[PDB]
């Protein structure tokens, strides 16, 4: 439905559900796929890095907001930079005033209000970027998925990208696996490699694609690349 | 907060004139018929009140207000827009004059400021023009008696005798034949009662007719005389009971 | 609350407690009826209220009951059919008595506003007692 | 066409949006009756009865703006509370700049202009409600000013709203012609309230209980609203006649 | 300049004088320092008159907006409104106003706001220049939940000494009775309390 | 005879409205002649779909027992020269010999249009059909005894020349019944249908609010499937409430009518 | 028609289509209910399970205004969360100036003008969700639901969402159960059973039960989420009734 | 049509209609605006139709204004809208 009703974020549908919310989800499927999970000890995010040609450098989907936190971008580039810089100030503002690191559960609530400001008012581009926010606090590991509508839901693991149903199905077989695994990051990393391979069509299996970052009680958030991820691959 | 073109003042007619002016004069053309006459020794203005519900009180709605009592006013146009215009006209007349010269504002300067108010509605986008047609009747010591007609288009012109309303086309010919420059204020009051009656003949009494004239300064209307030099109010509103006294003698 | 109301209305009934039965009737109608008097909820009118007329009949003067029957339809009520049902009861005892009650049958027509003025959409009761008034004028 | 959606003038020189402001006034279909007595002002408005899941006490079309001042609104209820807060704000700020009780004629002027500013603005939409202000003035006594949603205000002897307003206006018009006075006899404000209920039932043809109506009362130096027991007490004396 | 308030069993009475002194000259002897922001809520103004009369007028329409929107104000709700205006303006405004209202359930409540702009609860309170002289006399003869006659005599005897010792306080003694009956206005002439 | 005035019940507010302008003038016409008013000719029955507007023709016909002429809209539009306008002339010509009785029109969405010219695709024969209907009411022949019952989905599609006075004097709306009107209909559908003595009374109205509120007969059909799975001839009163809840998701046709009042 | 193309336009029916379509958007979300007791109120919401990967009882759609007021909503989650955060700053600002908790009937007055302003400005989008709130103030138990049109009224019971009318059948029974109304703890077991009854047509997806209440006779006017043996007792009671 | 030309219609149709001289028709003549010969004819016919359900023969005052609100419906106002002249 081009123009007419629902052509603007303010105009509603005759059913009452704005189609611009559903159209924003299609931007995630056009981007790269990102698979992630967590446990009672660590959390692993597996992001796919594509490019144009062999000479094109693979774009890193994982952006580091905080020392103890991390995220990934499966959506549009410009919409994340505004949110990544906004969440970057919130981590320092909470450390300057409240002295406490930004909570993953509290980050999704403030991020939920940022996405509506474009749909609530006129103009601007709404935020449809898929965001998987992890972190480690005194409450344990947490992974909160960010939907293009602005809703935030915590899961043991999920995937966002093209044909994400394949990776979500593998998490059903392993639903009783990675949860019971504690203190063993080796099995948590291997679970993310086989999860993304089910959704992919097997284009390039090399180490310049999969980007694995882990955070936990001992090792903080660290982005592994090159020979670091070449051990499992 | 600005939304796109919402200030757009693009509307124009193919003839080149503003379309908002023609639609404003069209609504006033169907409205109640007012009038006014500038005589030698005085100025008379008259209009018919609004009936609407039979239980409505005529004392609530006043089609003749008071700015400063050197000048009268009457409107056949928008009812609500008159209250907003008078509120803004006084604040402009007080700030630009009374907060400087601290006296009664002159007629020529006051009309020029009222014309700007109608222009600011047309100049500022998104706001509809004022659909009021104002007759500004006042008496000063320089120009003497002055009767001005402020159209909703934003321009003003002087008139010896003029009328605005449904019978404005017919009353324009009546004022030429019946009224002459040699007629004085008393002669103009009788014509104002006959011309206004020819519009709506349903009720000719003073309850539906609001008559006001600007005469000589009355010391009783000011409420205080300590200074023989200070002039009293030149504007005097006639009571509906006094109107019926002239109807029986007419 | 229905079966519990008829038990409380029949307690000040037997022996009537002299003429105090009038104070044990209208006062109970004020305390009660704040719920009932909707459609089928009447525990008094057409049932208990009809027995009040028969209790005062052939006992005291009819001038007091004509004032009591008027106030029943004067204030609120629900449907005059139950009140018109009691009018036939009043005319029943007056017909079997007569004697000094001959002029009473005329007084009931004028005193009761249901027969004189309009109340509900059924006026048939007004015409039924009208024929009885014509028979009195013929005598 | 587009000429109906534009704020500026139409090809007929008459705004359609001003007419559409009265379309929402008939949504509730409430018939309000308010008359001007001698020392008092009686205001009666219909209270719609919802199902058992709602509180009929919280439902009211009459709100207290200030001392002796009251307002009944016939139209959208959610649009009424937004307009009610505007009248309450102008009532308290008026006393801080002056210090005397705000008259009803002036309160009808402020709310008319503010509702008229919405007509001129291209963003803010006009209020689709009906503003009827009632109070007892010191000099002018009881007065009722009904403010139109487009900024017009005029006084009425007996105001009427809703689709049945023709029954209320006509029945109360002939009543004022026989007495030839706009006021009502029996200076005591107790029976004046009961006089408006009988004229309302005979005009509407349906007798309403205490839960089907709400009765506002405006007295000298006091303003209140009759409760369920006070409204029921009024029907008792009316029933005896 | 002397103001005081003392609660009792049936309510609270707020005493004040009629004298307002500017420098060494008495401008007006009938000046009343009492301001009504609400029917059941009263306040006694003391100190600089311009600072108190301005705050009393600004709060006057705050409770009106609070009554027509939120609900009936209490003694604590009204006393907090005078506090917020004195917090930022403490340098530009000097307010010794004591805020004492009336409640049905809580009976009387007296809250004292000093120059600092703090609100606290006391059964009896005094403020002004003439209060520091009778400051020791009020605490000794104070009673808990006294009668109405004992309340008037306690306020009368206290303000009587404040006029003799302090020259800036004097005139007639005006009282406001707050109880379930309503607001009652009282006045006492110098020919009565000065002889007691 | 199938449905009578007791089967259309719940519309009694609008049922007593029809019998005064239909049954009364066809029985005692001197009532309108004493006052001096002319008997009404046409009667318009409209409303939301599913309220029984089709059953209104059979209900009135089951009582009066006079002659009735059913004339569907698209059955008389058969293309012929001069025949389209002749069919209307028939019904008013047979009304004199066969007695005035009642003439019925069934769901006419067509002839009441303005029909701007795109070429009209042979439908010009329908234009003379509208002209014949308009000239008949204004004709000099004796009329007013014959009743014209015209039903349609929505009134606006009809000719505004007909909606104005002088031709169609009666507009009778059949809106959604109130809470008390629906209660009488549940007993109608559950009368001939075998039920249990526990069959619900007033709760069926509270189950479906705003979803349908018009056609109850859908609930009677759905209730039969729940009893087959449980192997019962009688209907479970709880399954009757489940059938009402199912109807909420059955329609999804929108069709909210606030615009057909006038 | 063309009245729905532009925001805040008066329709010939008297209400904008976008305002009418905003009410229908609530039915597309989860069903939330509420019960108004004598000394307090009870809130019962429903959270849908997307898949087996959902972590049980973590995300709570129940919001708590200060400590004395709970807040719940239905329909669009992000559109309803911004309205809660708006009331958070208003409940705090009122506590700063007047030094007192905000009353329940006046709590909708601040949000009433806020939601109403969104239906006026052209550039501002109106709200399409319904919000239910309540608690224990100085005036006792009060329950109010905020409609997307900006209206609210005193409600002896609260229902919203798809199963709103399926809940109304059960909520009206509490009036016939006792004339004074059910107690605070007794309403917790009844609010849980309603969730299972309104889910009969929702069986395509799973659900999790979340209940919260505030009462003066237990927490002394403090909103508390149901946990421990109190939660398992209400679930076991509703499990035997649906049998 | 203007106000004066209507009384030749209402007054002529009233000759064939049974009504009392107390009738209020001297009022509604002002309320009548923008009508035709066919619309006025249905107004007097509706006055007798409502008299049947009310069990009335001679047309009373209640059978006039109540029966007038039926056939008069075209637009909400139809009389000079509401102000803005």
């Amino acid at each position: 439905f081009r123009n007419n009703y629902d052509g603007d974020t303010v105009t509603f549908s005759p059913t009452g559900r704005l189609f611009q919310v559903e159209y924003a989800l299609e931007a995630i499927k056009q981007g790269s796929v990102t698979v992630g999970l967590r446990s009672n000890t660590h959390a692993v995010l597996v992001a796919l890095k594509r490019n144009a040609d062999e000479l094109s450098s693979y774009q890193k989907k994982i952006i580091k907001c905080d020392e103890h936190m991390g995220l990934s971008l499966a959506g549009l580039a410009p919409d994340a930079r505004v949110l990544s810089n906004y969440l970057r100030q919130q981590c320092n503002y909470s450390s300057l005033v409240f002295n406490r690191k930004l909570a993953v559960e509290r980050a999704g609530h403030l991020l939920c209000d940022k996405a509506q400001k474009n749909t609530q008012s006129y103009g601007g581009r709404p935020y449809g970027v898929g965001l998987l926010i992890i972190g480690y606090d005194k409450s344990g590991a947490h992974l909160l998925e960010f939907q293009p509508s602005g809703n935030v839901t915590e899961l043991y693991g999920t995937a966002i990208g093209a044909r994400s149903q394949g990776a979500k199905t593998y998490l059903e077989r392993t639903l009783d696996t990675f949860i019971k695994i504690d203190g063993n990051p080796d099995e948590l990393i291997k679970a993310g490699v086989e999860a993304i391979s089910q959704s992919l069509r097997d284009e390039s299996l090399t180490v310049d694609n999969l980007s694995i970052a882990i955070v936990g009680k001992d090792t903080p958030f660290t982005i592994y690349d090159g020979e670091a991820v070449a051990k499992y691959i | 907060m600005t939304d796109r073109y919402s200030f757009s003042l693009t509307t124009f007619s193919p003839s080149g004139k503003l379309g908002q002016i023609d639609y404003a004069l069209t609504a006033v053309k169907q409205g109640v018929t007012s009038l006014g006459i500038k005589a030698t020794n005085g100025v008379v203005i008259a209009t018919e009140k609004k009936s609407s519900s039979p239980l409505a009180m005529s004392e609530t709605l006043s089609k003749v207000s008071l700015l400063t009592p050197d000048i009268g006013a009457v409107y056949s146009g928008m009812g609500p827009d008159y209250r907003v215009l008078v509120d803004k006209s006084r604040k402009v007349a007080h700030t630009s004059y009374k907060r400087i010269y601290g006296e009664y504002p002159p007629t020529k300067l006051l009309v020029s400021e009222v014309a700007k108010i109608m222009q600011e509605a047309t100049q500022s986008g998104g706001v509809r023009p004022f659909g009021v047609s104002l007759l500004i009747a006042g008496h000063d010591e320089f120009n003497g008696f002055s009767l001005y007609q402020v159209d909703p288009s934003g321009s003003y012109f002087p008139w010896k005798a003029t009328a605005i309303g449904k019978g404005s086309v017919a009353a324009k010919t009546f004022l030429e034949k019946r009224w002459n420059d040699e007629l004085e204020l008393e002669d103009a009051i009788h014509i104002a009662l006959l011309t206004l009656k020819e519009s709506v003949e349903g009720e000719f009494n003073g309850d539906t007719i609001e008559l006001a004239i600007i005469g000589d300064e009355n010391p009783d209307l000011l409420g205080y005389t300590g200074i023989p030099t200070d002039k009293g109010p030149r504007f005097r509103k006639l009571t509906s009971q006094e109107i019926n006294d002239r109807l029986e003698a007419l | 609350k229905d079966y519990s109301q008829i038990l409380k209305e029949e307690f000040p009934k037997i022996d009537s407690l002299a003429q105090n039965d009038c104070n044990s009737a209208l006062d109970q109608l004020l305390v009660l009826e704040k719920k009932t008097r909707q459609a089928s909820d009447l525990a008094s009118s057409k049932e208990v209220l009809a027995k009040i007329v028969d209790l005062l009949a052939s006992r005291n003067k009819w001038d007091d009951l004509n004032e009591q029957l008027t106030l029943l339809s004067k204030k609120h009520g629900q449907l005059k059919l139950s009140i018109q049902y009691m009018i036939q009861k009043v005319m029943e005892y007056l017909k079997s008595s007569k004697s000094l009650d001959l002029n009473t049958r005329i007084s009931v027509i004028e005193t009761i506003r249901v027969v004189t003025e309009n109340k509900i959409f059924v006026e048939v009761e007004r015409a039924r007692v009208t024929k009885d008034l014509v028979e009195i004028k013929k005598e | 066409g587009y000429d109906r959606h534009i704020t500026i003038f139409s090809p007929e020189g008459r705004l359609y949006q001003v007419e559409y402001a009265f379309k929402a006034t008939n949504q509730t279909n409430i018939n309000s009756l308010a008359v001007r007595g001698k020392d008092c002002t009686v205001v009666i408005s219909q209270k719609k009865v919802p199902d058992k899941l709602l509180d009929p006490t919280t439902v009211s079309y009459i709100f207290c703006i200030s001392r002796t001042i009251g307002m009944v609104v016939n139209g959208p209820i959610p649009d009424a509370r937004n307009a009610a807060l505007r009248a309450k704000a102008e009532a308290a700020e008026f006393r801080y700049k002056y210090g005397y009780d705000m008259p009803c004629d002036v309160l009808a002027k402020r709310m008319a202009n503010l509702s008229q500013i919405y007509t001129q603005r291209a963003y803010m939409r006009p209020l689709g409600v009906i503003l009827t202000f009632v109070s007892v003035d010191e000099e002018l006594g009881p007065s009722i000013y009904k403010t139109d949603p487009a900024g017009y205000y005029v006084g009425y002897k007996a105001t009427a709203t809703g689709p049945k307003q023709q029954e209320i206006t006509t029945n109360l018009e002939n009543h004022f012609k026989k007495s030839k006075i706009d006021h009502i006899n029996e200076e005591s404000w107790e029976k004046v309230v009961e006089f408006a209920i009988t004229h309302m039932i005979d005009a509407l043809g349906t007798e309403f209980s205490k839960n089907d109506l709400e009765v506002g009362v405006a007295t000298k130096d006091k303003f209140f609203t009759l409760s369920a027991e006070n409204i029921e007490e009024r029907l008792v004396a009316i029933a005896e006649q | 300049t002397s103001i005081m308030a003392v609660t009792f069993k049936d309510g609270v009475i707020l005493g004040a004088d009629s004298r307002t002194t500017t420098g060494a000259y008495i401008a007006n002897r009938v000046t009343d320092k009492l301001t009504r922001v609400h029917d059941k809520i009263w306040c006694c103004r003391s100190g600089s008159a311009a600072d108190t009369q301005a705050i009393a007028d600004i709060v006057q329409y705050h409770l009106e907006l609070y009554t027509s929107q939120y609900g009936t104000p209490s003694t604590e709700t009204a006393a907090s409104v005078f506090k917020e205006l004195c917090y930022e303006n403490k340098d530009n405004l000097t307010a010794g106003i004591i805020v004492a209202g009336y409640d049905d359930k809580n009976k009387g409540e007296v809250y004292t706001i000093p120059l600092g702009g703090s609100v606290h609860k006391l059964p009896y309170a005094i403020a002004g220049s003439g209060s520091t002289f009778i400051y020791g006399y009020c605490d000794k003869n104070f009673r808990e939940n006294m009668s109405k006659e004992e309340t008037v005599d306690f306020i009368k005897h206290s303000l009587s000494q404040a006029i003799k010792w302090d020259g800036s306080s004097g005139g007639v003694i005006r009282m406001v009775v707050l109880t379930a009956a309503g607001v009652e206005r009282l006045i006492f002439y110098p020919d009565e309390y000065e002889q007691l | 005879g199938e449905i009578t005035f007791d089967g259309i019940g719940g519309l009694t507010e609008q049922i007593r409205e029809l019998r005064e302008v239909i049954e009364l003038p066809l029985k005692n016409p001197e009532i309108f002649q004493r006052v001096g008013i002319k008997p009404p000719k046409g009667v318009l029955l409209y409303g939301p779909p599913g309220t029984g507007k089709t059953l209104l023709a059979k209900a009135v016909a089951a009582t009066i027992g006079a002659n009735f002429i059913f004339s569907p809209a698209s059955g008389i539009v058969d293309k012929y020269i001069g025949e389209s306008a002749r069919i209307i002339r028939e019904m008013f010509a047979y009304a004199k010999e066969h007695e005035p009785c009642i003439i019925f029109m069934d769901e006419v969405d067509a002839i009441g249009g303005r029909r701007f010219s795109e070429g009209t695709s042979a439908d010009r024969e329908i234009q003379r059909t509208l002209m014949e209907l308009l000239t008949q009411m204004d004709g000099f022949d004796n009329l007013g005894q014959t009743k014209i019952i015209m039903a349609t989905n929505r009134p606006d599609t009809l000719d505004p020349a007909l909606l104005r006075p002088g031709r169609l004097d009666r507009k009778v709306e059949i809106p959604l019944p109130n809470e008390a009107g629906r209660l009488e209909i549940f007993k109608i559908h559950t009368a001939k249908v075998k039920k249990t003595g526990e069959f619900d009374f007033e709760a069926a109205v509270k189950m479906s609010d705003g979803f349908n509120g018009a056609d109850i007969r859908n609930c009677a059909t759905e209730a039969g499937f729940f009893a087959i799975r449980d192997d019962r001839d009688h209907i479970n009163p709880d399954d009757l409430m489940k059938a009402v809840r199912k109807v909420a998701e059955v329609k999804k046709l929108e069709g909210t009518i606030e615009y057909q009042k006038l | 028609t063309g009245y729905d193309l532009s925001n805040s336009v008066f329709s010939p029916d008297g209400r904008n289509f976008q305002v009418e379509y905003a009410v229908k958007a609530v039915e597309n979300g989860t069903t939330s209910i509420g019960i108004k007791c004598n000394d307090g109120v009870v809130f019962a919401v429903e959270k849908l399970i997307t898949s087996k990967l959902l972590v049980p009882q973590k995300n709570v759609k129940i919001q708590v205004v200060d400590r004395h007021i709970g807040c719940v909503y239905s329909g669009l989650i992000p559109d309803g969360r911004h309205l809660v955060n708006r009331g958070r700053e208003e409940a705090a600002s009122f506590k700063k100036l007047y030094k007192t908790p905000i009353p329940i009937p006046a709590f909708a007055d601040r949000l009433g003008q806020y939601v109403q302003a969104h239906t006026l400005y052209n550039s501002v989008r109106p709200f399409g969700v319904s919000t239910i709130f309540g608690g224990v103030d100085k005036n006792g138990a009060h329950l109010y639901m905020l409609e997307p049109s900006g209206s609210y009224w005193g409600y002896k019971g609260a229902a919203t969402g798809k199963g709103r009318q399926s809940a109304k059948a059960e909520l009206e029974k509490l009036v016939d159960h006792h004339p004074e109304g059910l107690s605070a703890r007794e309403a917790v077991k009844q609010a849980a059973k309603i969730i299972y009854l309104a889910h009969e047509d929702n069986k395509e997806k799973d659900f999790e039960l979340e209940i919260s209440w505030c009462s003066l006779s237990e927490t002394n006017g403090l909103h508390k989420f149901v946990k421990g043996d109190l939660l398992q007792e209400a679930i076991d009671f509703a499990q035997k009734e649906i049998n | 049509r203007d106000r004066r030309e209507r009384r030749l219609i209402f007054g002529t149709i009233a000759s064939k209609m049974s009504l009392a001289p107390e009738a209020d028709l001297d009022s509604l003549i002002i309320r009548n605006d923008s009508l035709s010969g066919a619309v006025i004819a249905a107004i007097m016919q509706e006055a007798g139709l409502r008299a049947v359900r009310k069990n009335r023969y001679v047309i009373l005052q209640s059978d006039l204004e109540e029966a007038y609100a039926t056939q008069v419906k075209t637009d909400n106002t139809v009389d000079k809208f509401d102000f803005y002249k």
